[PDB]
């Protein structure tokens, strides 16, 4: 476990890629009873989840921050600001250079003819139905 | 019944220890702060726990099953478990490492 | 814990102290090693960092204004609010701090320049509020000593930049924070970072 010291993170560690819909977890044994701004910064600076907390007698904090590649922001390429600014008496940061993947999908079609040999020159067409109309 | 007892408080594990660190020196005393809390306060179930039920504090010989350690990752412990009368010692992340008969 | 001459493992030491790193998910502590690919435009060469439990101490930064030999253990762990203002003048081109260390200190490493707006880090919280807008890094090559009156084991660490014609003059929030040398020791304590809130760049 990573500590930029004052902040022992269990969680997340410097330069790390989350999963398209993994969840973040803010895992962070920290000093008791102050106010942990994490604000999660997509790659174009805005605060796609922003929440207070405080960390308990124990330290530890556990809140499930974001549920990443299903909502809007967390479906953005590139480097996230995971920035905690700890508001105490006398206010201290944390910057954590974090990741994401992109997506998309493949459909096949397939042809035959009763001589068993796969014919060329078959048009297929595709169409997005789901509309209720042929995108 | 429980009601006044001898080992009513508890043990202190300071931050900085009694551990000496090595690598090819064992001499020199590196900042233990045990990371970010310890959460603190070793229990254990009094030796002689039938009379000192009514005992309102008396010096006793205890025999001590946890001493809370909470640093990094997991949490460390060490303690004479007193169940199978054997010495347990623990990690940071927790394997019994010895079992000490006596 | 070696009762009566039995060592008995208790896990991980680093875990135990403070200074600990896992920087980038490489875990350095007591009784590690770093060795450092450095292939440059000069060629290539490999420094070997080699990491001691007893060269343990924290390491912090510490502005200008902190004499050098003068700790600061009574200031937070991560940051401290530099409220002052630095003044840049345009015939500078480095960013001056102490790094206070009080012990022999070998280890090399280096100090990442994050150079931010104070609109790009409101200055009414400590928050950077965007993924670094300009970076650039200072290996800082500790020395143990090579005679006090040569190199002193409290440095005077004079951040050079490349690219101060990529930097021009504004009020800037920068961000320097002791890192290891790209998988290099571990670093960091009271403070760990240092944080300058209403510094005005001129060039």
């Amino acid at each position: 476990a990573v500590t930029i010291n004052g902040i022992t993170f269990y969680s997340p560690v410097p330069n790390q890629t989350y999963k398209y819909g993994q969840q973040l977890v803010l895992s962070i044994q920290s000093q008791p009873n102050a106010l942990v701004t994490l604000y999660v910064y997509d790659p174009k600076g805005n605060v796609v989840y922003n929440n207070v907390y405080q960390t308990n007698s124990s330290g530890g904090l556990t809140a499930t921050i974001a549920t990443f590649g299903s909502t809007p922001g967390f479906t953005t390429v590139g480097t996230y600001t995971v920035s905690l600014s700890v508001q105490g008496t006398t206010s201290e940061s944390a910057s954590v250079n974090v990741q994401y993947v992109p997506l998309t999908s493949t459909i096949t079609a397939t042809v035959v003819n009763q001589e068993g040999s796969p014919l060329a020159g078959a048009t297929v067409q595709l169409y997005n139905t789901t509309s209720g109309s042929n995108t | 019944s429980t009601l006044s007892l001898v080992a009513k408080g508890a043990g202190v594990v300071e931050f900085l220890l009694t551990a000496y660190p090595y690598t090819g020196n064992i001499t020199f005393a590196p900042p233990w702060f045990i990371a970010e809390n310890v959460v603190k306060q070793p229990f254990m179930t009094y030796s002689d726990l039938q009379f000192a039920k009514t005992n309102p504090s008396a010096i006793l010989s205890l025999s001590t099953v946890n001493i809370t350690v909470v640093g990094l990752g997991g949490k460390a412990s060490v303690y004479y478990n007193s169940t199978s009368g054997q010495t347990v010692i623990t990690n940071i992340y927790g394997q019994t490492v010895a079992t000490l008969s006596g | 814990i070696v009762l009566n001459g039995k060592a008995y493992s208790l896990g991980p030491a680093g875990l135990f102290l403070l200074p600990f790193v896992t920087y980038t998910g490489s875990a350095i502590g007591a009784n590690a090693t770093a060795i450092i690919t450095v292939s440059d435009g000069v060629g290539t060469s490999t420094t070997q960092v080699p990491i001691t439990a007893e060269n343990f101490t924290p390491i912090r930064l510490a502005p200008f204004q902190v004499p050098a030999q003068v700790p600061l253990p009574n200031a937070p762990k991560l940051k401290y609010e530099y409220n002052g203002s630095i003044v840049i003048t345009p015939q500078q081109q480095v960013l001056k701090i102490y790094v206070t260390s009080i012990l022999p200190y070998p280890q090399e490493f280096q100090i990442q320049a994050f150079v931010y707006e104070a609109s790009q880090f409101n200055v009414h919280t400590g928050s950077p509020t965007a993924a670094p807008v300009y970076f650039s890094y200072s290996a800082v090559r500790a020395y143990p000593a090579l005679g006090i009156g040569t190199s002193v084991p409290n440095l005077l660490v004079y951040v050079q930049l490349q690219g101060i014609s990529n930097l021009p003059a504004g009020k800037y929030v920068i961000v320097l924070s002791a890192v290891p040398f790209a998988g290099g020791p571990v670093l960091s304590e009271y403070p760990a970072q240092l944080i300058f809130t209403n510094v005005t760049l001129t060039q």
